[PDB]
RNA sequence: UGGAGAGUCUGAUCCUGGCUCAGGGUGAACGCUGGCGGCGUGCCUAAGACAUGCAAGUCGUGCGGGCCGCGGGGUUUUACUCCGUGGUCAGCGGCGGACGGGUGAGUAACGCGUGGGUGACCUACCCGGAAGAGGGGGACAACCCGGGGAAACUCGGGCUAAUCCCCCAUGUGGACCCGCCCCUUGGGGUGUGUCCAAAGGGCUUUGCCCGCUUCCGGAUGGGCCCGCGUCCCAUCAGCUAGUUGGUGGGGUAAUGGCCCACCAAGGCGACGACGGGUAGCCGGUCUGAGAGGAUGGCCGGCCACAGGGGCACUGAGACACGGGCCCCACUCCUACGGGAGGCAGCAGUUAGGAAUCUUCCGCAAUGGGCGCAAGCCUGACGGAGCGACGCCGCUUGGAGGAAGAAGCCCUUCGGGGUGUAAACUCCUGAACCCGGGACGAAACCCCCGACGAGGGGACUGACGGUACCGGGGUAAUAGCGCCGGCCAACUCCGUGCCAGCAGCCGCGGUAAUACGGAGGGCGCGAGCGUUACCCGGAUUCACUGGGCGUAAAGGGCGUGUAGGCGGCCUGGGGCGUCCCAUGUGAAAGA
């Protein structure tokens, strides 16, 4: 009895919280950004879409989103922001997106 | 990682190895990529080792890793001899 | 090579989709006579181009949905309902031989 | 282990002289002399016409019992002959004639078949300088079948080679009598053997 | 290069027709018998339940400590404290526990086979190439302190290191929106904008080794998709609601009703839908003249499962045999509150069964995991053990020996048989004794040379003192079946439709070659018979290769649907068909 492969299980729950935390940040910021895009604030939605992107590409640096999984959310975000930003557009910050 | 190693095809007390390219994860006698030579340890025949070096030289370019015993035999057929 | 087939459209009633009937000739493996089997394929028609009775070339494609792994390449021969009427009549015969 | 027991009783059952006894099959004691009828209580009774299988069966035994081999090694030798290229009939004989124990007798090193078997089995026979103690060992053309110098001083060996003086050997064999050497030149042909056995009969025995 | 038949229905005949036998095969079992060795093989039943032991770890060259001990220091002494070192324990962190090993349950299915698609994708470690590593900040174990519980364990407080975690920078480059260019499904390039990098350790410490980061490519491994092939029942004929498609979204490495909302009403079936039964599939194996039939043990490839069911976490990779959570059945501990388990891993036990092995040796070889290395782990593996379970090789003597002993058996009472067989003469020398005594093993490492090529040197056995060689040397296990025909081998006595034989036809009701024993004979021989099962004979499901007037078999007749089939001439096409080239057809087998 008493194999020390339980050491792996103990680490598994460490990484569990880590991955879980970063994801809940990604989601909460993305929904906050797309809220503003739908609500027409062009600067604030952009200032947030940047941090969402930065948080995404940071999550991929580790073992959370490592694959193109990061790219999907980055892709989906910038589209829905730019789309929702088409209601009296005026892309004020213009930082995150391309001309 | 793809490796170069031996595979036992002889019988009980009569071993005959097939120098072989295979993924390290497959069985030592299981499926393999390419047969690159044979080894008779008991040296029962006049020709108990053959390699086809230029083929073995290919797999070392693409990152095959030979065993200590495989590298020992490859050196004996001059895979690494560079003159 | 992507597998390519040539058959006749027997169904218009779906959206963006046509059912293509591809016959096949081959000798029997033991009794040696030439037998004619046939199999229906669900083809993707994005532009709703092809109609009932059209004879089209079908090609193995990246799956569009369940049961839809083929796209319509080109129209070979247009409008021969005799091939369709052959299929309808056989399908119509199954209302008998039940009870 | 092969058949071991009364031999010149099998000279009688086959109806043909079987020289497995070596000598005394030549002297008028073989029991083929003045007793050609088969053994047993009913040996002197008139024999019924043999069935078509009866003839084929007896012909195989007449051949098998001559070399002194169990049916196991016998059958396997046949199935080997049918696959190889050539006439199944003659090839099978040449394979029997390639038996070391049979070559030893054929070379006159031993008086009989059973005797030549024991000479091999005890290591007295040399094949190309090495000892070979297996009677089933198949001799290839060109191999030298000699006598171990350990045994060259044995009185049984100097006995048989004394009567071999001036004696001729088969056209596919040749022997040096003094140095107790010998050589297997070639596979004998059907004509090279005088064996009183119809081979087509034995083949026909195995089609069933 | 290959093809045998026979018995049986009649008083006799021919034909039809079933049954039966000779042959080969087996993971076999049973009876009697049983000498040696080599190579194979060994729970086919309960995927029933399992005692005990072992089967996955490693790294101090990632980091900080606890305990026990030694030595050297700051001090006059003490207290306290600094440094080095040895053992030992876990902890934090990295890589491996997804390989390897087992099983055949479930699956009739893109599960497998085979040939392809991926412009719809992933791939740790390894190899090639380009580039880079600057500064700062933080926490959790160990440990210390307290509490709860019988236990498993668990709760709270405090300190701390790092190759743990985080921020900023540097932007070789990559990611994303949009535009443009070329390709054509999401491929490649380009522009603007935004976002994204990192870690140190080690010494022979000025340089090199083990590592770290981003990107591109290779190699290997894999995911998904497609054509085709894949057992029986029609006494299963109709099936289907995410079911069929669409738009948009969610999710994934990635397509997709994979999931979700909404819209359309579709999708499948006699070319076998749906249901039911059965079953892992193949390479191959057995058989066969072949076509074919049968089978899938061992070995190799794929798949599926890990007591039953469901579920996710961690990760390059799992929905994970020896990881986690939950429900259920069972077994154990229980302070009745609650816990611990999971041999279809190697042996081994029990149950079931006709039946299936040692709780063995070993890290020496090969292979795998970790490490700079030394080395550690490895019931993978290599070996041994047991079992005639299969295959093969080998012995139980060789030669001389009476017109022929004893005994037994038959007899025409003359004699015949066992039979050169034995006795006995001579030679050899299975076992066993004595000595020598392996190959399988050369690298890793060390030294020279630059840790390269190359050269040089050194340690390293389970099997095993076994194999083998040399010497010595004893005549030294034979069994089982059958003898009426097929089918090879016959007489006597015993028994009287009894006792019994029997694969089929049949024997026995007073002379039985068929019962039972003896003598004798035939067949194989360390085996011989038997039962079961598979193919064969069987052309008896007939593609090769059958039939239906009377033998089994024309539908009571018609109409006509589907399907099958198609007169003569020319021409296009080239689907079937034929030919060449090529790729594939793993290895083993044959
Ligand atoms: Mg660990
Ligand atoms: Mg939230
Ligand atoms: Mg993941
Ligand atoms: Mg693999
Ligand atoms: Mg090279
Ligand atoms: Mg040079
Ligand atoms: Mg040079
Ligand atoms: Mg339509
Ligand atoms: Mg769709
Ligand atoms: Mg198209
Ligand atoms: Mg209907
Ligand atoms: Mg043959
Ligand atoms: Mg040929
Ligand atoms: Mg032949
Ligand atoms: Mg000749
Ligand atoms: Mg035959
Ligand atoms: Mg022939
Ligand atoms: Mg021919
Ligand atoms: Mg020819
Ligand atoms: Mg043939
Ligand atoms: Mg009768
Ligand atoms: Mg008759
Ligand atoms: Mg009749
Ligand atoms: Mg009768
Ligand atoms: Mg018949
Ligand atoms: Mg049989
Ligand atoms: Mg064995
Ligand atoms: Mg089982
Ligand atoms: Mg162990
Ligand atoms: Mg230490
Ligand atoms: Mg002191
Ligand atoms: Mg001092
Ligand atoms: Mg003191
Ligand atoms: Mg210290
Ligand atoms: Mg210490
Ligand atoms: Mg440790
Ligand atoms: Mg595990
Ligand atoms: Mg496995
Ligand atoms: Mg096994
Ligand atoms: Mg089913
Ligand atoms: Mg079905
Ligand atoms: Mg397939
Ligand atoms: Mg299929
Ligand atoms: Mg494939
Ligand atoms: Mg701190
Ligand atoms: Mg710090
Ligand atoms: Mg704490
Ligand atoms: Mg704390
Ligand atoms: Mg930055
Ligand atoms: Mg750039
Ligand atoms: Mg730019
Ligand atoms: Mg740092
Ligand atoms: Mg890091
Ligand atoms: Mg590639
Ligand atoms: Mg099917
Ligand atoms: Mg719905
Ligand atoms: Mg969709
Ligand atoms: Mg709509
Ligand atoms: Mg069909
Ligand atoms: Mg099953
Ligand atoms: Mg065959
Ligand atoms: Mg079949
Ligand atoms: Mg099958
Ligand atoms: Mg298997
Ligand atoms: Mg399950
Ligand atoms: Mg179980
Ligand atoms: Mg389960
Ligand atoms: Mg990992
Ligand atoms: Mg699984
Ligand atoms: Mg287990
Ligand atoms: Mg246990
Ligand atoms: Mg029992
Ligand atoms: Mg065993
Ligand atoms: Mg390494
Ligand atoms: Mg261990
Ligand atoms: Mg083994
Ligand atoms: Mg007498
Ligand atoms: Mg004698
Ligand atoms: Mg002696
Ligand atoms: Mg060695
Ligand atoms: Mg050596
Ligand atoms: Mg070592
Ligand atoms: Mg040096
Ligand atoms: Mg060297
Ligand atoms: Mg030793
Ligand atoms: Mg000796
Ligand atoms: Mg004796
Ligand atoms: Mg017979
Ligand atoms: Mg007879
Ligand atoms: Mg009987
Ligand atoms: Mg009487
Ligand atoms: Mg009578
Ligand atoms: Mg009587
Ligand atoms: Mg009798
Ligand atoms: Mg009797
Ligand atoms: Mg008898
Ligand atoms: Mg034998
Ligand atoms: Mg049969
Ligand atoms: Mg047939
Ligand atoms: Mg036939
Ligand atoms: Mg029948
Ligand atoms: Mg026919
Ligand atoms: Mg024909
Ligand atoms: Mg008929
Ligand atoms: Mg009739
Ligand atoms: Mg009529
Ligand atoms: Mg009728
Ligand atoms: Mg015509
Ligand atoms: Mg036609
Ligand atoms: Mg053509
Ligand atoms: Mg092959
Ligand atoms: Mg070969
Ligand atoms: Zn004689």
């Amino acid at each position: 009895r008493n194999l020390s492969a339980l050491k792996r299980h103990r680490q598994s729950l460490k990484r569990r919280l880590r991955n879980k935390a970063k994801k809940s940040a990604i989601k909460t910021l993305s929904k906050k950004a797309i809220q503003l895009a739908q609500e027409g604030k062009a600067e604030e939605a952009l200032k947030i879409m940047r941090k969402a992107e930065s948080l995404i590409d940071k999550a991929a640096k580790g073992s959370t989103l490592h694959k193109n999984a990061a790219a999907r959310r980055k892709s989906r975000l910038m589209r829905k922001v730019r789309q929702l930003l088409e209601a009296a557009g005026a892309p004020l910050i213009g930082g995150g997106l391309s001309a | 990682m793809v490796k170069i190693r031996l595979a036992r095809f002889g019988s009980k007390h009569n071993p005959h190895y097939r120098i072989v390219v295979t993924d390290a994860r497959r069985k030592r006698d299981g499926k393999y990529i390419e047969k690159i030579g044979y080894y008779d340890p008991r040296k029962t025949t006049p020709d108990w080792l053959k390699v086809d070096v230029e083929r073995a030289r290919y797999w070392l370019s693409v990152g095959a890793q030979p065993t200590d015993t495989a590298r020992r035999l490859l050196r004996q057929a001059g895979v690494f001899r560079q003159e | 090579p992507k597998k390519v087939l040539t058959g006749v459209v027997v169904s218009d009633k779906m959206q963006k989709t046509v059912t293509v009937l591809v016959e096949r000739q081959f000798p029997h493996p033991l009794y040696g006579k030439v037998i004619k089997r046939s199999k229906k394929y669900l083809a993707h028609d994005p532009e709703e181009k092809y109609k009932l009775g059209d004879v089209v070339e079908i090609i193995e494609s990246r799956p569009i949905s369940k049961r839809k792994r083929f796209r319509v390449l080109r129209l070979v021969e247009s409008g021969r309902m005799d091939l369709v009427e052959k299929y309808l009549i056989r399908r119509q015969n199954y209302e008998s031989l039940s009870k | 282990g092969r058949y071991i027991g009364p031999v010149c009783r099998l000279c009688r059952r086959e109806g043909v002289k079987l020289y497995l006894k070596g000598e005394r099959c030549y002297s008028p004691k073989c029991a083929m002399e003045r007793r050609p009828y088969p053994p047993g209580q009913h040996g002197q009774k008139r024999a019924r016409r043999p069935s078509d299988y009866a003839v084929r069966l007896r012909e195989k035994q007449k051949l098998r019992r001559i070399y002194g081999i169990s049916e196991r090694q016998f059958r396997n030798l046949f199935e080997e002959a049918s696959k190889k290229k050539g006439v199944t009939g003659s090839v099978f004989l040449g394979l029997l004639e390639s038996r070391l124990d049979n070559v030893v007798y054929r070379l006159g090193f031993a008086v009989s078949r059973r005797q030549a078997r024991q000479l091999v089995r005890h290591g007295h026979i040399t094949v190309n300088g090495r000892r070979v103690d297996l009677p089933s060992y198949r001799v290839r053309p060109g191999d030298e079948i000699a006598v171990a110098e350990k045994s060259r001083n044995l009185e049984l060996i100097r006995q048989n080679l004394e009567a071999m003086k001036g004696r001729k050997v088969g056209p596919w064999l040749s022997l040096d009598v003094e140095g107790m050497k010998g050589k297997f030149l070639r596979l004998p042909d059907r004509e090279d053997l005088a064996l009183p056995v119809n081979e087509q009969l034995v083949i026909e025995f195995y089609s069933r």
